[PDB]
């Protein structure tokens, strides 16, 4: 039933007695469900160190992965270019999912096409799909550039993207001088970040490989910035902000911040802003190229070093205090611009915040996950705050990266109880937060199911989630946030400390029981 | 105007090259239309794949089985908890719906085959998730392409472990959309699950046994339907698929009538059960009071005097509740014009609920519907209204620009486009994280949702006061 | 007892059995405590309609006020001027409290002096205190200006501030050209916001009253901006940023954003930034003067209109969508600058956020409180979001203000269930959140004790606190936030919707009970 | 040092005009000093007022009474829940400590007077807070200047309602600091509360009855102390006034020994009880193991062999706990130099706890101490350390700049100044929202707090690597 003046949605509707009785009847009658006692027993077993040993012995089954597939990153990379249409050569189901995934994270349109390869193309190839696909897309959506990637179907059957695109130009489907960069992006190799790297390099090749004769390193007097797979608008924004403050001439290569943040003003803008083709053509004339996320930009690094002849600086992701200083000092050296008083002050306000909040942060224990660069930056900043990154999980991380993070943990007393996990997933992480319980989790929305499990064991065992990363689907507009630079450090500082203080307030809100510690001033 | 809509159609198609133009013209109409054909390359379809249809829609909701996304990491991750097929259970112990199980294919698996890995991951599933009552293995694109034999593994491991293991060859290159996945998924249930209790005679039947076929409990829809049927005196033995157990599926052959809500997704298994077990099936509609009342009476007529009396008692019970909803909300939405684009059922099935609030559906269309669906839609839609099968992003935007509806009801890939254009939008897949919309209790939520969005203050604020 | 490896603070230390027994014996033996049954009975009674009727009949007793006293505002106002020491003529206890209050909110140093008037000054006046006070402060802390306000002691004894300062200069205790603006700021008149107004007008008068024959309106082509009592750093910063984007020349009169946010870099800075003396002298040459918070800047308005001859525009506080538009369009009118593309875009991104979040915001019921201008701006924006401001409370509000807000409510179907309260405090509001339960409170930290009370009645009756306003003592760095402009609106929106979703997640985190509605995507 | 210190003092004093220079000179000393004198105008004293002392410190913690901030809205608001005097109760029903009750004086009250308003507000309190066990009226600045007689109102209304109503003339203009507020508040308890059960002999006394006088239970400090005394065999009848009830206070004259922690704030009522009731009192110190152990043995010595043996059992019990604390933390804090500025007790009292971690207090000082406090401080501080009474904001910064301490322990008004200077700071009033610091269980918390701040990574990062 419903009272018209207080309509109940699913929750709390189905807590009503008649629904409760109905659902008990359904269960008892037809579900043949294990007794609750047996369910409790198995749940409790899933929280044990015994279960964890079995859990970590897994070599075939993956449960609740902390990664996505290559063409996801290729699309996001492709969106960062001016009036560019990402185009995934292969089956169409992939593109429905890619768009939907980003839709839900950014709460924006995400424009991307497929050439809809079917069963019959498997036996004979997707050449015709390419010809017609490219022609249709250019005519219908009017992009200035089409950036091509692949699904696993197309990769397994072994379609030569280069020839296919060339034959499309040869046969008049698209004009010969219409830019169509490509990249093979197999979803069974690496992860979504790998597709970003592959797509970017493919676009870098397209616009510069054949034109290197007339290029002088440093002639345009700019610095190229490659952001990598990046889902916070504030991060693109802060880098540009800090470089402009320094009076540093720059070129951000792959900038989707405009397309992923168009105004709702009565018209849909398919394309907006982005890195121009002219910027990519001129890029080799830069002083140098800086990779903001070097651990998934290996291929791009080799091309930039090998072809453009830029001596790419060895810089960590600009996250936290030390690595932002390093970033700014390196930029200063390359550009010959001094770090302005404004950025010096901002650094000091970050340090001021760190001294104000250090007592609540000190020794606090975290389980965290995400992509390699994001995770090591968070780990580094956590150490700088005097926090202990107890469980560091990176499903798409490698042996060399793990080495780099273990070294960072080694350089701090706050890394003594920390373990770095590569190749593991959030079901592994579930075990760790039961058996070696931290104070909080820092991760994406899939973590909400881990907090739910911990609460079920008991309130004293509940490990609250702190939502930083990708994807965040169950909160609104967190994609506008910043995690890079002093600004980003400040935002993380604030989230971390206030997460701790909200938790304390909950635990001390009991009248006459625990509210003796329910301080007005903290 | 028919003439106006027809000239809208020519104009829009003038952007295409010849190939695409001629094809798309056949998939657009004014009520005469083709469907269930290949999508034209590069035109930004809204369609998913056979995997989305089998795993995402039919099998995924089944709560006490574990469903393996067999292949690379993408598909299983992007579909993880995307559809709100609601269920009661303890996730990770005896229920598994929101989790993502996958073989996470690497290059060694593509080159050597993933058959030994699947066998190993079944052992790992059994060790770590003992209370699971079955496994299904949902093929992603590469499984068939590399020549794997998931049937043998299921046969072998299933016999070894005395457990139901279901191979589904729902690879994403198969078919033209999610629709073939439904069929494959239906056939997989038939072959590996539905006949398990054919020799079993212990089930205590009654004359009022019934099954809800093709309700996926989106936001609790199936629970809002179930409650009315059981108040009418019926016993719902099974819900296929929303909040569904494997044992319920296995008990379904014992029922007296299959109540089909989603025809497109579940008509195949419904035919089979009539052929094999003699069980009759009937389509019904539980969207809004008019269709719910019509449906409750049609269903009750298939039984006896006592059920039909209870039917009238239920209808009389809820009369004041839905009438209070319309009195409150119909005046807020009267005369407003809706454009819809959804999958295979709701583009026609939700029309009566709109009309019950005095709203007009001036356009509708399906992603993956067959001609038998369009036949069914002709009757429900008005004269001279716009029909579009497998609409392109470009077309849909262009139609809205001209038609200028007051409300648009579609999916997540459509939502943020039309919101920027200043047209209220409601997600008609996920119910915009609201619902249920089924039954009398659903209509109340539906009405409240259409009103909150259509009449929201934010829509009068799109133009800057100095932009005029 | 303690385990040295896991030290326990007060919480949870005193939950140990030995402490729990100790406290039980203390109670039973010596406290003569009312039986728990009687306590529960009286508590339940305090949640009723009957108690509320009694509660609202109060004439003499105030309980948990939502305001502070005049000199607090005068200090904050004075803190906004370049190298100026706020100086409160009267008793010293006041200054200790003012500093501490702001220390706790901003987590910064707050410099302020007293002239330590004692017992004997009550009989013979605070004249000598002023003479020695000014000379001591001037010498010791070396300000360029001293801004004088009063405590209630000094007001009651009737010390003539004007003469006392004139004599201090006459006798040579301070140089006659040393700036010593003053204001009478009686704590028993109005509230802290009134002291801000009084102090500002006093400083305006000081630099301008006897210099007007020189002045020509509009000659410096700037727009004066008076912020009012303002405790969010981002509000000062957003107004300057927006005006800079427009290319509008402006003077922010009282700008404490630098002093309240100095970097931690090895040195303490008593003074930083601020409105210059010469900005204040030149203020009459402005095109016009815009009062950001007009409902507590009445006295100032009369002076700027009466003496400076400015036609102060009738503008509401620039909070929410409509009033930020009106503010910008009025600024464009006065300055002759067009509103730039950047602000137009930012406006549409706010609207875009409103459209993405409206379904969770619709019909949500709020109890809220604070200062007059802040409350009405919040009320306005809430209505723009489709939210219902059910309980609106301004302890320091007036009749004319209430009329304004009641009219705003009436022009919207979302104000239909709203009631505005003036002269009422948080103990009144406590009753209202029991008898007419909202979904959330928006308010300052004192509100936590109301949430604690509601939870004690039951979880179903708990009304969570959303912390916006002054003071916020139990969270860190929220003073850096913004509430004005599109930026501030976007920050409020995000806070509101995520507070709703966080509460929904809490309510749906019950394994096999309520977690059917524990959606990954919301 | 020495000598450098006297050079430091004269250099700092040279900024002042001569009146202040001559006065401030008297309040700075090398371990000779005056105190409890009025503050020099305009020098930014850290001192509060008599109201802060009476309401904020002595009366406010009393949990089952309702305390009225009588006057305008400020004092009551700024002092609401600022001090962490912990208690167990149901706030708003039978306990009221964190709440702000006030007469919210308007100008009509200034002109006409507030006595008719006070009477009406007392009635309103009774109706809305029935379970209150008594009322105090804490006068703010205007009450005495205005010529109000809160005494008459208290007597009349108290007699009418059969309620204890305590008038307290603690106006901020009185005295020179929080200190006179204590005195006024002690005499208020004496005149209106403490003698109520003089005649009443129904309370069954034991030879081991005791009272904790002047522990305000900051972060649970008093509970950390009570547990040890009661383990030792004693019965703590009263806690003055942390987690204190009115009946506890009324029971106090039945005890055998008054255990005074805060001498400054509670020596007056303690001396009264020795005169009137013959109850002996003794000062003790529960900061750190050395001082707590010393204190337990001194207290046990006042009783008999059985209490003295239980003392040694308590000491034996906690020995491995505090020894593990020092083993862990002393090496992390050994040799580090501390400067202190607090109110009237802790500038000397916490020195032992610091020394138990191998830390040196190189300077200390009081806001509002008397000469008898400095007499007691002289002993506890080493030769040539810096003493400062009622220190100015200017002096304190200058002393720290020259002396360069590793840690500063002061209040909220000092905290953020020295953090910006890059010196680790710990709030030694509020315990930086941590604690308790009293007893053996307090020392563990103290130690980990000093360590976490002094050795925090943030202190290495004050200077940018490019300047
Ligand atoms: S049409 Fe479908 S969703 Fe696509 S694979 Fe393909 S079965 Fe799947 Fe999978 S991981 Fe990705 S999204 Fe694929 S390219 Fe592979
Ligand atoms: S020295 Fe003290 S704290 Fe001051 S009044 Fe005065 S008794 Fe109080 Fe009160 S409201 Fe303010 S702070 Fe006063 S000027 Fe009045
Ligand atoms: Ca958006
Ligand atoms: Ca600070």
């Amino acid at each position: 039933s419903q009272q018209v003046d207080k309509i109940k949605a699913s929750y709390p509707l189905f807590l009503d007695q008649d629904y409760k009785d109905m659902l008990a009847k359904k269960r008892d009658g037809f579900e043949e469900k294990y007794p609750q006692d047996k369910i409790d027993e198995v749940f409790q077993w899933t929280t044990t160190k015994e279960y964890q040993e079995l859990n970590f012995q897994r070599e075939a089954l993956t449960v609740n992965p902390a990664k996505a597939c290559q063409p996801l990153g290729a699309v996001l990379c492709a969106l960062g270019f001016e009036k560019t249409m990402p185009y995934v050569h292969g089956s169409q189901g992939c593109v429905a999912y890619f768009r939907s995934y980003f839709n839900r994270h950014f709460r924006e349109p995400v424009s991307c096409v497929s050439d809809s390869m079917t069963e019959d193309a498997a036996v004979f190839g997707g050449q015709q799909n390419m010809k017609d696909g490219l022609q249709n897309c250019k005519a219908t959506y009017k992009p200035d550039m089409i950036a091509v990637s692949t699904t696993c179907m197309a990769e397994v059957i072994g379609d030569d993207l280069n020839a296919f695109i060339n034959n499309s130009k040869k046969e008049g489907f698209i004009p010969d001088e219409f830019p169509v960069p490509f990249a093979h992006t197999p979803s069974f190799v690496g992860s979504h970040v790998t597709g970003w790297d592959n797509m970017f390099e493919g676009i870098a090749r397209y616009f510069t490989l054949k034109s290197m004769d007339d290029k002088v390193v440093g002639s345009n007097k700019k610095i190229n910035i490659v952001p990598g797979f990046e889902t916070y608008l504030g991060n693109f924004r802060v880098i540009k902000r800090m470089l402009s403050e320094m009076g540093v001439g720059y070129s951000l290569l792959s900038d989707p911040e405009e397309v992923l943040d168009t105004p709702a003003d009565g018209q849909f803008r398919m394309y907006a802003g982005g890195t121009t083709q002219e910027e990519m053509k001129d890029a080799p004339n830069a002083l140098n190229t800086v990779l903001l996320q070097p651990w998934h930009l290996e291929k791009t690094k080799k091309f930039v070093e090998g072809t453009w002849k830029h001596e790419v600086p060895k810089l960590n992701i600009p996250m936290g205090l030390d690595w932002t200083d390093e970033f700014l000092m390196k930029v200063s050296e390359i550009s010959g611009q001094p770090i302005p008083a404004s950025l010096t002050k901002e650094r000091g306000r970050l340090v001021d915040m760190m001294t104000d909040s250090h007592t609540w942060l000190h020794g606090k224990r975290f389980a965290l996950w995400g992509d390699p660069d994001f995770v090591m930056g968070l780990v580094k900043f956590l150490l700088e705050l005097g926090c202990e990154p107890v469980h560091i999980l990176c499903h798409n991380g490698n042996k060399r990266w793990k080495k780099a993070v273990d070294a960072i943990l080694a350089a701090s007393p706050y890394g003594k109880n920390a373990t770095v996990y590569i190749g593991k997933d959030l079901w592994h992480l579930r075990s760790l937060v039961f058996t070696d319980k931290p104070d909080f989790m820092i991760g994406n929305s899939y973590g909400k199911f881990i907090q739910r499990d911990t609460l079920h064991k008991g309130k004293e065992f509940e490990v609250p989630l702190i939502r930083i990363g990708f994807p965040i689907f169950d909160r609104h507009h967190l994609h506008r946030s910043t995690t890079l630079g002093y600004e980003g450090a400040m935002q993380i500082l604030t989230t971390l400390v206030n997460s701790i203080l909200e938790r304390l307030d909950e635990e001390t809100r009991g009248m006459q029981a625990t509210d003796y510690n329910h301080d007005l001033v903290r | 105007s028919r003439e106006e809509v027809e000239s809208l159609i020519q104009e829009v198609l003038e952007v295409y090259p010849e190939k695409a133009r001629k094809d798309r013209n056949k998939h657009l109409a004014v009520n005469c239309i083709i469907s269930n054909k290949k999508s034209q390359p590069g035109l930004m379809t809204i369609r998913g794949c056979a995997y989305a249809g089998s795993k995402g829609i039919v099998w995924g909701p089944i709560k006490d089985m574990i469903h393996i996304s067999h292949g690379p990491v993408g598909c299983g991750q992007y579909s993880r908890a995307g559809r709100r097929n609601y269920y009661i259970g303890t996730t990770g112990v005896n229920a598994f719906v929101t989790m993502n199980f996958t073989s996470d294919f690497q290059e060694k698996d593509i080159v050597f085959g993933g058959d030994k890995k699947l066998a190993k991951l079944i052992d790992e599933v059994e060790t770590l998730f003992p209370l699971n009552k079955g496994i299904s293995v949902q093929s992603e694109c590469p499984i068939g392409l590399i020549g794997d034999d998931i049937e043998s593994v299921s046969k072998v491991k299933g016999a070894e472990l005395s457990k139901t293991i279901v191979p589904v060859r729902c690879e994403g290159f198969r078919g033209v959309s999610q629709s073939l996945g439904h069929h494959i998924a239906n056939d997989a249930v038939r072959d590996w699950v539905l006949g398990k209790r054919d020799e079993d005679t212990t089930f205590a039947s009654t004359p009022y046994d019934v099954a809800i076929i093709g309700d996926y409990n989106i936001g609790g829809d199936a629970w809002s339907s179930r409650i009315l049927l059981e108040e009418m005196g019926l016993r719902c033995v099974a819900q296929w698929s929303g909040d569904g157990s494997i044992s319920e599926i296995e008990l379904t052959p014992k029922v007296k009538l299959n109540l089909v809500h989603c025809y497109r997704s579940m008509n195949y298994i419904s035919r089979h059960m009539e052929e094999k077990y003699g069980i009759p099936w009937m389509e019904y509609n539980f969207f809004g009071p008019t269709k719910t009342i019509e449906s409750l009476r049609a269903i009750a007529a298939k039984f006896d005097e006592s059920i039909q009396k209870k039917c009238e008692e239920v209808i009389a019970k809820y009369k004041p509740e839905w009438e209070a909803v319309v009195a409150k909300y119909r005046p807020r939405l009267e005369g407003k014009r809706v454009m819809l684009y959804i999958g295979g059922l709701r583009p026609r099935h939700v029309i009566g609920a709109y009309e019950d609030l005095g709203m007009e559906v001036v356009g509708t269309g399906y992603e993956f519907a067959h001609n038998d669906d369009y036949d069914r839609t002709m009757k429900e839609m008005g004269d001279s209204t716009l029909l579009y099968d497998d609409v392109t992003g470009y077309e849909f935007e262009e139609f809205v620009k001209r038609i200028k509806p007051d409300l648009i009801g579609s999916g997540i890939k459509e939502k943020f486009i039309f919101q920027k254009m200043g047209i209220p939008f409601r997600e008609m897949h996920s119910w915009d994280y609201s619902g249920p919309y089924h039954g009398f209790d659903g209509f109340a939520i539906f009405a409240r949702d259409m009103d909150m969005t259509l009449n929201n203050p934010c829509w009068k604020k799109l133009q800057a006061p100095w932009e005029a």
